[PDB]
């Protein structure tokens, strides 16, 4: 893998593994999963949690929520999704920058005489 | 000798 | 620490790594390191790649590097700040957006009926 195809597979993960804990919070909401259908969908999430989200970008898992419970699946997929258009990748690039000179900086400094 | 992975 | 903290802090460790590749290539010369010095900073530079770059950028490993080898922690801090200007930071946003679309999308139509 290139760099850039290395750093948007883990992207695209760390979007699946946001859109996983963003729905497990809105299915447990003020005092329960409301519907019988939640409450599965809720017990579902928890079950697949437990297990590593493999695939590229959480995919592999993703289908096998779908197999269980599409309902969960589409959602969690819409999540992710939406997601693209929150996720502040300037702010991300820029912190990456900033700290990668201040950290070269303070060790260049501290080593010198 | 080594095969360097990330 | 947020989804962006966490993706800077991981982009941070794979520049640093990026850096590493790169002054391995080039330390090895034509057939083997051939001064003195570029055989030290090769044999150091490769029992350092035996160890882990932790969660932190990579900087406690530059660190630790610097300490034994001043020069070889310059070059690897040099190209690693090079390389922000190198990385593909658009490419990567684009591929991680348009792969998570089309994934979810293969799997709806996967699903639907």
């Amino acid at each position: 893998a290139s760099p850039e195809r290395k750093a948007a597979v883990a992207l695209r993960s760390l979007f699946t593994f946001v859109a996983a804990r963003v729905v497990l919070e809105q299915l447990q909401g003020p005092g329960g999963p409301e519907t019988t259908y939640n409450q599965q969908a809720y017990l579902d999430l928890m079950d697949f949690l437990g297990t590593p989200m493999k695939g590229d970008g959480g995919d592999e898992w993703m289908a096998a929520v779908m197999r269980k419970n599409h309902a969960l699946a589409l959602r969690l997929m819409e999540v992710r999704e939406a997601y693209l258009d929150e996720f502040e990748w300037g702010k991300t690039m820029e912190m990456a920058s900033r700290e990668t000179r201040e950290a070269n900086t303070r060790l260049m400094r501290a080593a010198a005489m | 000798w080594k095969e360097i992975k990330f």
